[PDB]
RNA sequence: GCGAAGCUACCAUCUGUGGGAUUAUGACUGAACGCCUCUAAGUCAGAAUCCCGCCCAGGCGGAACGAUACGGCAGCGCCGCGGAGCCUCGGUUGGCCUCGGAUAGCCGGUCCGGGGUCCGGUGCGGAGUGCCCUUCGUCCUGGGAAACGGGGCGCGGCCGGAAAGGCGGCCGCCCCCUCGCCCGUCACGCACCGCACGUUCGUGGGGAACCUGGCGCUAAACCAUUCGUAGACGACCUGCUUC
RNA sequence: GUUCAUAGCGACGUCGCUUUUUGAUCCUUCGAUGUCGGCUCUUCCUAUCAUUGUGAAGCAGAAUUCGCCAAGCGUUGGAUU
RNA sequence: CGAACGCCGGGUUAAGGCGCCCGAUGCCGACGCUCAUCAGACCCCAGAAAAGGUGUUGGUUGAUAUAGACAGCAGGACGGU
């Protein structure tokens, strides 16, 4: 006993139960609380993976042999068109956790979103929300319906308001919204419900919540790869080339007496997509899109304060395996969690 | 052994006005009023006397140990009356080596900010409790007052400043330096 | 605080066993714990009682520490304990309640009848006192 | 019928076997206020030892293990499932008869709330031994509801208040009833047999 | 020999995060023990520890919301019904609430919730008690208390309760009652001939069949196929309008 | 140990603990429990080597050493066998 | 440790026990000692002593205190020298 050269252990027990989420645009499990000072305003929203690029940047860093230099990093791009809000969502602070207290939706719901409630749209009659768009229309059932509001402030303690993604500006082939809630860290609970009602249905830009060099995190789901063995899984060591029934496995399993193999001991679990949050990425812009033809089309994008050139967002020849940015992208520092065209929040 | 009862005698002065709704003593004088929470030890106190005011402590049964408290109890009183008529005053003289310490109040009393401690170039800021005040002693070489009614409070006031400044993996036989408590007095001086 | 000592002259009231019910002069303390009782009035002979076993009064009597019976007799007779007690309200409430404990099933019905008619007196005069109140009162 | 338990000041184990055995007999008790739940002995004893019960787990499959509640609801719920016959079918459905919440809930802000006065700390301990709140050991230990419990407990207490204020004002109403007469007829009766 | 996409290297790059109770310790106040004391009650500072955040997985755990089956008969929700046979049984008045104290707390009460005041007390403005209560039905039949009525197929409005609320409270009208109670005259009702499971919750619960009125609803999954942000097989993300 | 019994040691004596050496015993296994070492990997113990926070010195600072809450994290690269 | 056995009904008990598992202390039982930041908890029986504690609670053998001591506060210590 006593391994006689001590080690630091293979792999997180932390991020054990290595399992395919149950979802893939990646929940929230934990938003920032909300506080009483501070204006209204959005926490999240989503993304699709576009490619990465190079930045060369003027480097301000004052103690470091970095500083008034040039500096090529690696830089992901991530577009994020506008979202629109549909719904507002109430919860309670109970001895349980956040009650559910009730939904309230808009009325004029996009058809990504309907899409986004059945299976097989093309199977289906569109039957979705039809009598509830009767709700706002019928005059006597307009008291219930804003008995909800007056309910709404008055139990509800956190409101978290229910917006997708637009997939008719997109290259993406799948043609369906993904639908999200995003908490509102406003102040009272009513200019938070106001705010809210006064905005349904608006295409709420990405540029009026986030603001550059915002160091941001980012949740998203990784890449999937399948079902792969130990020494690529857990990254432990092969053993030489004189073993017999193979090379990439683990010499020892448990000892005797604990008659059970133990959770922490390396095994082939599934290698990627499961579900990451990684943390303090750095948004270094936020660029708009193809504005209308009073300059005829204008690209003038990249065009930072040193070029003033007419460039494209996309590379010439266009991001691998995405398609082509038109709309507003959120430029981000480093390696970002997830394949390409992966929704990321 | 269970012995019978144990009394204590304490006589008040015309100064202030008393008080128990309970086991909570309130005692309210000149430099303010005061009350604190006595709730805690089963012992009767009873008050009695038109206008010559004594108040008796009192425990029936009890231990060696249950009969310490009821003169813990006397003394604890003794002291707001000192400090509701009174007041509690500490000075404390600032011991320094050749590093100097330079020491600012930074508002109103609350905040004691020591700067330039043997070099320390951490700031080293200590709050003070609630019902206390601070202040440098004029006409004096680097000595602090501190100056409240109740004797926790402004003791434990003077402690948060004693013990921040400690010389650490250093001889502690050279190196005596810090604020420390001179002397425990009164604000109204030796009345 | 503490209005009631148990004294020497105190006369007790007796909750649990064999002298229960009846009243007993504390002479003095034996030992912290029990104590020396005596009731020439109540017949209880002279013996000694734990305190947990006895209870507490109102009365007290003045005698000499340590007497005898017919000392403790003339304090006894000059007070009228027997008299005194018998009107005060927990003596009041011991015997109401030896009535509850003897009831027989014809007084259940006599009272049954007086529980339901008394209560409805009041059950429609409380609405008739309540209607002048809100009446009245929501100007 | 319903055993409407309170939590005020009563001991964890004194409280304990009182309920397992009128849980055994059909008797459903429903134990509210579970947070003031006093242990006797000290402060830190008892997170000392409840700690020392968070370290007993198992080795090779913490899932599979000794499910360590928090909540103070649950710890009381566990106790007693050392006081049963838990793995027959005479306990298993003798602990589906207990219901415990920490806290009130709505169908039990109202019904009156029966008080043990054998498993009270006023009763069960002398008075200069130390205590500590179940409550209090639980927030402490992982449980973070103490904040939305007090929330929750401030606001029906502000609602009883206004509630007992008001009924003691219609307790009013009917000695001024007793004080108006023509019913001494009928208290000739009553006063004879137990006024 | 160079080689895209794809997988990859600490051999490329980026990211790796704070709070609460405290131990060891140092004190503050202060008896024991006139003085002294970090301790006997009271308190304060305190960490790679411990616990929870943050992060991963989400229970024979739970919310909120969506839409809910035409075509020809059908099928489907509720609302009010009587009929009907089958099961899983457990119960035989309900209680619609001050907080909290213990070396203590309770009630009534001008003045400025408090001060003052007053009764209660081994708790009687009592959960050893309080309430619907023992009421078998009804007729004759007189006196109290009673003028509110009192039930309800009634309908309509309102707010009151979100911690697991659908439970509660008020009036307006709507047909009748003054027997909706107590004391008392009066006489019948099966009076089944000594005897067991009688009395209630209960017009319980669940299930499938059927007449009968009144209103509304006219879908969605899975496969197949396509994709391949995913794949051992499954699973999942996706396309599929008649443009 | 300049002086200093006890900061650091401690003769002569004595009281314990431990199961990583061994010894002693033969209770289990002879119709078999595959009995050295290394490699690979996991968890745990504390009688703590370094780290976090402290206490003490014959601790001025420097380096050290003596104890404390303490297992959270670490304890390598090779020639010879 | 009780206790030695055909099949059973009633009664009573032994060793043992009577918060809850679990039949019985749901007795207004008794006189007490002890608080543990490692409590303690019943024959063989399943974890430990020498040493020590101004933690208490007893007990003995002593000395000083009503020609007022132990403590504190107050004071003095001068003379040939
Ligand atoms: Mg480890
Ligand atoms: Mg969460
Ligand atoms: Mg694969
Ligand atoms: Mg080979
Ligand atoms: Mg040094
Ligand atoms: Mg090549
Ligand atoms: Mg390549
Ligand atoms: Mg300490
Ligand atoms: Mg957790
Ligand atoms: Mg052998
Ligand atoms: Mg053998
Ligand atoms: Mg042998
Ligand atoms: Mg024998
Ligand atoms: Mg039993
Ligand atoms: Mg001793």
């Amino acid at each position: 006993s006593h391994r006689k050269f001590s080690a630091p252990r293979h792999g997180s027990l932390g991020f054990l139960p290595r399992k395919r989420s149950s979802r893939h645009r990646g929940k929230v499990k934990s938003f920032p609380k909300d506080d009483p000072s501070k204006p209204v305003h959005l926490t999240a929203f989503l993304g699709y993976k576009a490619g990465m690029t190079h930045i060369v940047r003027e480097v301000d860093r004052p103690g470091s042999k970095v500083n008034k230099k040039e500096v090529v990093e690696a830089v992901t791009i991530v577009e994020t068109p506008p979202m629109v809000v549909v719904g507002i969502v109430g919860y309670v602070e109970t001895p349980r956790g956040l009650r559910t207290f009730k939904t309230v939706f808009a009325e004029h719901i996009s058809d990504e979103c309907k899409r986004r409630f059945y299976k097989n749209w093309h199977k289906s009659k569109k039957k979705a929300f039809t009598k509830y768009c009767k709700k706002w229309q019928d005059e006597d059932g307009k008291k219930q319906l804003e008995k909800d509001f007056s309910s709404m402030k008055k139990y509800c303690q956190v409101i978290r308001v229910i917006a997708h993604t637009q997939m008719r500006l997109l290259p993406l082939r799948q043609k369906k919204a993904h639908l999200m809630e995003i908490q509102v860290n406003g102040g009272t609970v009513a200019e938070k419900l106001d705010w809210a009602r006064e905005r349904l249905e608006q295409q709420v830009p990405v540029n009026q919540v986030f603001g550059q060099d915002e160091m941001i995190d980012v949740i998203g789901v990784t890449k999937g790869k399948g079902y792969k063995g130990v020494t690529s899984r857990w990254h432990t060591k092969k053993l030489p080339r004189k073993t017999h029934r193979g090379l990439r496995k683990v010499a020892c399993i448990g000892a005797w007496h604990p008659a059970r193999v133990a959770f922490s001991v390396a095994r082939a679990g599934q290698k990627g997509y499961h579900h990451r949050t990684e943390i303090n990425k750095k948004i270094y812009k936020i660029g708009q899109g193809y504005l209308i033809k009073d300059g005829k089309l204008i690209k003038n994008n990249a065009s930072t304060d040193y070029d003033l050139s007419d460039k494209s967002i996309n590379p010439l020849g266009g991001f691998v395996h995405y398609g082509e940015v038109t709309n507003d992208f959120v430029m981000l520092k480093g390696c970002v969690v997830g394949t390409k065209k992966r929704v990321l929040t | 052994m269970k012995t019978i009862l144990s009394n204590q005698t304490v006589d008040i002065p015309e100064n202030v006005d008393i008080t128990l709704k309970g086991r909570t003593v309130i005692v309210k004088g000149p430099r303010g009023t005061l009350r604190r929470d006595f709730n805690h030890i089963n012992v009767e106190l009873s008050l009695l006397g038109k206008k010559k005011k004594r108040l008796r402590v009192d425990k029936w049964w009890g231990n060696r140990k249950e009969l310490a408290t009821v003169r813990t109890i006397c003394s604890h009183v003794q002291n707001m009356i000192k400090g509701v008529t009174l007041g509690f005053r500490y000075k404390m003289r600032s011991v320094y080596a050749h590093f100097p310490i330079n020491v600012v109040i930074q508002e109103n009393g609350s905040l004691v900010e020591i700067r330039n401690f043997l070099g320390e170039k951490y700031i080293r800021r200590v709050r003070m409790r609630p019902g206390v005040a601070c202040s440098v002693s004029q006409a004096q070489k680097d000595e602090l007052i501190l100056e409240g009614n109740d004797i926790e409070l402004v003791s434990n006031s003077a402690a948060l400043i004693q013990q921040a400044t400690t010389v650490k993996n250093k001889d502690i036989r050279k190196f005596l330096d810090g604020i420390y408590v001179s002397e425990k007095g009164t604000v109204q001086q030796a009345d | 605080v503490f209005r009631r000592f148990v004294e020497v002259g105190r006369v007790a009231y007796v909750s649990f066993g064999p002298h229960a019910g009846k009243l007993v002069a504390i002479v003095d303390v034996i030992d912290q714990n029990r104590a020396l009782v005596d009731g020439p009035c109540t017949q209880v002979r002279r013996q000694a009682m734990p305190f947990k076993c006895m209870q507490l009064t109102d009365f007290i009597l003045k005698f000499p520490h340590s007497a005898h019976q017919k000392y403790v007799r003339q304090a006894w007779q000059k007070a009228d304990i027997n008299t005194k007690w018998a009107a005060t309200r927990w003596a009041k409430k011991i015997e109401a309640r030896e009535r509850k404990a003897k009831m027989t099933d014809f007084d259940r019905f006599k009272v049954m009848k007086a529980k339901k008619m008394r209560n409805r007196i009041i059950k429609n005069e409380v609405k008739k006192l309540q209607k002048a109140a809100l009446l009245k009162a929501s100007p | 019928q319903v055993l409407v338990l309170d939590g005020r000041g009563h001991l964890l184990g004194r409280l304990a076997a009182i309920v397992a055995k009128q849980v055994l007999l059909g008797r459903k008790v429903v134990v509210v206020r579970c947070e003031g739940i006093n242990i006797s002995g000290n402060f830190y004893r008892n997170k000392l030892k409840y700690l020392a019960f968070l370290r007993k787990r198992m080795n090779t499959n913490p899932s599979r293990g000794p499910y360590h509640f928090r909540a103070p609801s649950r710890i009381f719920w566990r106790t007693v499932r050392g006081m049963l016959p838990h793995k027959t079918k005479r306990g298993q459905a003798a602990l589906d008869r207990l219901k415990v919440f920490d806290g009130i809930p709505p169908p039990y802000d109202k019904k009156k709330r029966m008080v043990v006065p054998a498993a009270l700390k006023v009763v069960r301990l002398k008075p200069t031994r130390k205590f500590a709140y179940l409550g209090r050991l639980a927030h402490e230990v992982g449980w973070k509801y103490q904040a939305v419990t007090a929330t929750l407990e401030e606001k029906r207490k502000e609602k009883a208040k206004i509630h007992y204020r008001k009924k003691k004002q219609l307790m009013r109403l009917r000695k001024q009833a007793e004080k108006n007469v023509e019913k001494k007829i009928d208290k000739y009766t009553e006063v004879l047999k137990t006024h």
